[PDB]
């Protein structure tokens, strides 16, 4: 169960270290507002049920963590320093990846209730979530803010994910089909960011 | 598949004394339909096929004479011997055949007596061996117990021991020296020292 | 005499053939499930039933005549032969078909997907309760009891799971669903609905006719639709006497059913209280096949094939009413309820590995192809060199190794007589393969 | 803290049925996994069945496929496996574990004390 | 009275296949199931293969099955074990022994057993083994160099058994074995049978 609790470690250290950079360059130029803007409603959706029937002491207050830092990192990209943000180059529409998602969700659940499609929608959310700032870098052609921090840790946390899959399904006899290929859809756009950013950043 | 474990792995007992080894399964192996316990006893003499003693854990298999006896329930099972006899030395198995088959690791018995001494001899390396380049010095250490016993040569050596027969409950080894032919010119006596409870041969 | 027959046949004209033949007709309800268990003289069945019943010995083997066998249909004979042995009398054969209303409709449908639209333009109904009447539907596309192959019935193949039998079913409870069908008619309402004239168009045999006569509308009897492009297959029944195993009249019943019945006179006077159908008779039958119904009767049971006799029918007959009544009344899916039929079908199993596969089916239907060949598996298993020759001094011998040179096979056994301390004169035998070495 | 009870083990001739449950005790979550394990005298623990809270999947290992069934009771909080032609083979002790599939619930990995299913492959006269 | 008889034992190469057979005699086999069970001195008696009377039940051991396969011809009166993919594992003595008649009402367990035959699995070949003389009291033979240790050792085609003293072979530096048969006397032949290599020796000792 190790594989998860790195990962899940991995991503918070990945949003902490995009977010205090943000803090301390006094800046956010470079990111999508649009990709933070997904990730903090793909928190939202996931952790609706935060208020009541809390589990344990860190699993709701890894929620509030997750929930806290997007939306910091939100703030402090269009409240604190919009300024330094560039919503110029930041002109993928957020409506078209919401909308198919949101359908995709209704459609392709394991069952309909209203939890349950909000999971799968916000597991379909998070799949597409990173595209926005592939289209901005894709524009751009640089990135003020991403470290090779950020990137390494969310890589470490999509192979994470993986090797957690592969544990599960051949010992634990357990695979999610949509959870596991959503995660391969966002396995490969990590995957293509990293490329993005070694091949036109560094 | 149920597990057998069997205590003790070895144990000596004198003639005529009373000896009990237990069998330990990993579950019961108690059958709801007749109540009877599916676990058996068997006796495999050294160089035998195992001949079956004791069948349902009480039963006595015909012709197995009264002084084996079969005890236990649940997951405990014990073998009991009231008089063992120099016969007795075999090595016994416990088997349950309910679910599958499955067989004991097996409990070797020995038989305790009186100390006696070896009788030792010695064999040159023959010439039919000497015209192939290698020769074989042999000491002989016939009817003696206990087992431990030390040889020691003098001028390679490997020390086989039969296992104790049932007739008498005596031991005995046999100590081989191997020499090339050279090794085996060069020295003029060959001699093995024997050191038992209960004496050197020497050849020139 | 005693005699069972079904409610539905003609027993008052079996009533005075008796007269003039004293002779006793009783028409108890379950009567195919009654006689097993009871043991009457002679039964008048569909000859499906009949072969069990020879399994049980509770037919006694008559011998029949040559003459007299000529005097009837030879597939008819076919049908009540088990085992190379005569079990019944074939009386008559009776198949289903469209009885339709010439008022309420000039043509017939072709095909079943027609039935929708002119059902619920009226706003077609049968007895959907028996398998009887179901399986025409089912059978239409390849759906079939027992694989019948080079004269036998492949007791290990069961068709009920075929892709046919599927489409068929879903297809009669699509109509259920569609209101065009009540889930939980039968043989009473359907002859009572189709008599007032409600029901444009149903399913039955001939001996339903004489009833709809009474009704005085005109009707019109044909094929029934094809399904899916492919004529619906009704299981054709030979209405057969059989002789009771038990029964002290059994020469005296015998003659009876040669020599008073199975007439020209008998079957006339049986065929104007309830139609027979397709006689047994040569001669009345020839003076029957003119009626265009009779007609219809008869190429339907062309189209259709007749019942095995093996006696795996009962439980096949079980299975199946079980699979159509619980998809009709929407207790149970259609692919559930053949998988059902199929468990239920399996002769080996025992009742709690039937019941326990069962229930495997009802909790997961995502693997009852697996489940099926599990439960397959098991029902099928509780079925009921050269040579050398040392001669030495002090010692002699021989051993045996595995060359392929002879050259070589001689070093290799000089060296080890060298080995073995052996010096002597050497000779070879090619033909025997044999090195000997003596001194 | 939950609690997990197994029950329905017992001793079975060869080709028999069994019906095994595993309920659980305690407050129940909204997404989890229960996976039916089996680990027999001095081998490795292998998993047999694994069903979820929601949806129709249900996985099972190569040996048990098509002989072995796992379905779900969300009202009464239990998992049944339905086990059908049993071998001398299967002869194990039976675990449940239970885990919440939602995040960050890692600790949430109970298992059940063990059933003891018995497969005797005796033979019998009529 | 009830015999079981194995063949077909000796030496293979790792991966090969082997066929054991058993015949039985002073039984109806064609009516007892039949078992075969293996022993190795790192094994202990363990249980390899089960066949029913009609051959539709059919059980392996879990380190054996996928490999071995178990059959019969009751009218032969023969029980067939078919090795394939054998290991160093697979070294043992092999016994057949037959299941008496339903064990589940009168309980009894495996109650004759064969003598069984050893499987010896192993890359190297075969060597004959070589015989030297002790010089006398007690007289011997010492038998040495061959591969691998099925060897029965005799004096006078078995005429005397008193005294006879023959030892367990014991690996040799050079990877084959060795071991002497001696006899307390007051002419002797020893008699050495090497099945693998088919040895027969028939030698004389004196002084
Ligand atoms: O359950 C179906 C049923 O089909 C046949 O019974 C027919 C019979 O052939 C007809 O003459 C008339 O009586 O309708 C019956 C259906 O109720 C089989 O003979 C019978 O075994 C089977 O149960």
């Amino acid at each position: 169960n190790i594989f998860r609790l790195t990962g899940d470690l991995s991503h918070l250290a990945a949003i902490i270290i995009l977010l205090l950079k943000i803090w301390k360059s006094r800046s956010c130029a470079g990111i999508s507002g649009k990709s933070q803007l997904l990730f903090a409603l793909v928190f939202t959706t996931r952790y609706l049920d935060l208020f009541t029937s809390f589990i344990s002491l860190y699993n709701t207050s890894m929620k509030l963590i997750y929930i806290a830092c997007s939306y910091a990192t939100v703030y402090l990209i269009y409240m604190k320093f919009k300024a330094t943000y560039d919503g110029n180059h930041d002109t993928f529409r957020v409506e078209f990846l919401i909308v198919p998602v949101g359908g995709l969700s209704f459609l392709v659940n394991h069952d309909f209730s209203p939890l349950e499609i909000l999971w799968t929608f916000s597991i379909y959310l998070e799949s597409v979530a990173i595209l926005p700032q592939l289209f901005m870098i894709s524009k751009t052609g640089e990135a003020e803010t991403i470290t090779t921090h950020y990137l390494f840790f969310l890589g470490l946390y999509r192979a994470l994910y993986l090797v957690n899959w592969i544990w599960r399904y051949y010992f634990e006899g357990f695979f999610d089909l949509i959870a596991v290929v959503a995660g391969v859809v966002q396995t490969v756009l990590y995957c293509d960011f990293f490329y993005l950013y070694v091949t036109k950043v560094l | 598949n149920i597990m057998l474990t069997q205590s003790p792995s070895s144990l000596a007992v004198s003639a005529g004394e009373r000896v009990t080894m237990s069998c330990k399964s990993t579950q019961s192996i108690l059958y709801n339909s007749n109540q009877k316990t599916y676990l058996a006893w068997y006796q495999q003499k050294p160089g035998q096929s195992p001949k079956l003693l004791i069948y349902w854990a009480s039963t006595r298999a015909s012709g197995v004479p009264d002084r084996f006896t079969g005890s236990g329930s649940g997951t405990d099972f014990t073998l009991t011997i009231n008089s063992v006899q120099p016969e007795d030395l075999a090595v016994y198995y416990c088997h349950q055949y309910l679910s599958a088959w499955t067989f004991g690791g097996g409990t070797k018995l020995e038989i305790k007596r009186t100390v006696a001494a070896p009788s030792v001899f010695i064999f040159p390396p023959s010439d039919e061996q000497l015209k192939s380049g290698t020769a074989s010095v042999v000491c002989l250490l016939n009817n003696f117990y206990p087992r431990e016993a030390k040889v020691q040569w003098k001028v390679n050596s490997q020390e086989s021991v039969t296992e104790q027969d049932s007739k008498d409950s005596t031991y005995s080894l046999s100590s081989t020296l191997t020499l090339s032919k050279a090794d085996y010119e060069k020295h003029k006596v060959y001699a093995c020292e024997v050191t038992h409870q209960g004496v050197t041969k020497s050849f020139n | 005499l005693v005699i069972w027959i079904n409610g539905d046949k003609g027993y008052n004209g079996l009533a005075e053939v008796g007269k003039k033949f004293k002779v006793t007709v009783e028409h108890p309800d379950k009567l195919e499930e009654k006689f097993p268990q009871v043991a009457p003289d002679i039964i008048f069945w569909a000859h499906d039933r009949f072969g069990g019943y020879a399994q049980s010995g509770l037919l006694a083997e008559i011998t029949p005549d040559k003459a007299f066998q000529d005097k009837l249909y030879p597939f008819t004979w076919d049908a009540v032969r088990y085992n190379g042995k005569l079990i019944a009398y074939p009386i008559a054969v009776e198949a289903l078909s469209l009885i339709y209303n010439k008022d309420l409709l000039p043509n017939p449908p072709k095909t079943w997907e027609e039935i929708p639209a002119l059902d619920k333009e009226l706003k077609l109904m049968f007895n959907l309760q028996e398998p009887y009447f179901t399986w025409p539907l089912i059978a239409a596309d390849g759906g079939y009891a027992f694989k019948y192959e080079n004269g036998k019935y492949d007791i290990k193949d069961v068709g009920v799971d075929n892709a046919g039998a599927k489409a068929g079913l879903t297809f009669l409870v699509d109509l259920i669903k569609n209101k065009h069908m009540n889930a939980d008619t039968d043989y009473s309402i359907a002859e009572a609905a189709f008599n007032k004239g409600e029901t444009a168009m149903t399913i039955n045999g001939p001996w339903a006719w004489s009833n709809i006569d009474t009704s005085k509308v005109n009707y019109g009897v044909t094929v029934l639709p094809t399904f899916k492009g492919q004529p619906s297959k009704p299981f054709v029944g030979v209405l057969s006497a059989g002789i009771n195993a038990a029964s002290p009249n059994k020469e005296l019943a015998k003659e009876f059913l040669e020599n008073y019945l199975l007439t020209d006179e008998g079957l006339e006077a049986v065929n104007k209280d309830k139609p027979l159908g397709a006689v047994a008779l040569k001669s009345y039958e020839e003076e029957l096949a003119k009626d265009p119904r009779i007609a219809a009767t008869m190429e339907n049971a062309q189209k259709g094939e007749i019942m095995p006799n093996i006696p795996q029918m009962s439980a096949f007959w079980y299975a199946v009413r079980t699979a159509v009544i619980n998809a009709a009344s929407g207790r149970q899916t259609v692919d559930q309820a053949l998988a059902f039929a199929q468990i239920l079908i399996m002769p080996n199993l025992t009742e709690e590995q039937r019941n326990g596969f069962i229930q495997s089916l009802k909790d997961d239907p995502s693997v009852s192809k697996e489940i099926l060949a599990e439960a397959k598996k098991l029902n099928e298993h509780q079925a009921p060199t050269y040579k050398l020759v040392i001669n030495g001094k002090t010692l002699k011998g021989e051993t045996t190794t595995k060359a392929v040179d002879a050259e070589t096979a001689e070093k290799a056994f000089k060296q080890y007589a060298n080995d073995n301390g052996v010096d002597g004169v050497w000779t070879y035998d090619d033909a025997t393969k044999t090195f000997t070495v003596t001194e | 803290q939950v609690q997990l009870v197994e029950s329905g083990g017992g001793l079975v001739q060869a080709g028999g049925s069994l019906r095994l449950s595993c309920a659980a005790s305690g407050f129940p979550v909204k997404r989890w996994s229960m996976t039916w394990y089996r680990q027999a005298p001095g081998k490795e623990r292998e998993w047999v069945a694994a069903i979820r809270s929601a949806g129709h999947w249900t996985h099972y290992a190569d040996s048990v496929k098509g002989r072995f069934t796992i379905s779900r009771d969300n009202a009464k909080n239990t998992v049944y496996l339905q086990m059908n032609s049993l071998k001398p083979e299967d002869t194990a002790v039976y675990y449940c574990n239970v885990k919440d599939e939602g995040d960050f619930s890692y600790w949430y990995d109970y298992w059940g004390q063990g059933t003891q299913v018995t497969v005797s492959s005796l033979e019998h006269h009529h | 009275d009830v015999q079981l008889v194995e063949s077909g034992g000796g030496l293979v190469q790792p991966g090969k296949s082997l066929r054991l057979s058993c015949a039985a005699s002073g039984f109806t086999f064609s009516n007892f199931g039949m078992h075969w069970v293996r022993q190795a001195p790192e094994m202990g008696l363990e249980w390899v293969a089960y066949i029913s009377s009609g051959s539709t039940t059919k059980y392996y051991g879990d380190t054996v099955k996928g490999r071995f396969t178990i059959s019969r011809d009751n009218p032969k009166n023969t029980l067939y074990l078919q090795m394939n993919s054998l290991r160093s594992e697979d070294t043992a003595m092999y016994y057949c022994a037959r299941r008496p008649l339903y064990d589940g009402d009168y309980g009894y367990p495996m109650d004759y057993w064969g003598q069984g035959t050893s499987v010896t699995v192993s890359s190297a070949s075969t060597k004959g083994p070589s015989v030297f003389p002790l010089a006398p009291a007690a007289l011997g033979c010492l038998v040495k160099d061959y591969f691998p240790e099925p060897v029965t050792v005799s004096w006078n085609s078995g005429a005397l058994t008193s005294g006879v003293h023959t030892f367990p072979a014991v690996l040799q530096s050079s990877g084959l074995y060795s071991l002497s048969s001696v006899v307390t006397v007051p002419t002797y032949i020893c008699n050495v049978n090497h099945k693998p290599s088919n040895t027969k020796v028939d030698k004389k000792v004196e002084p």
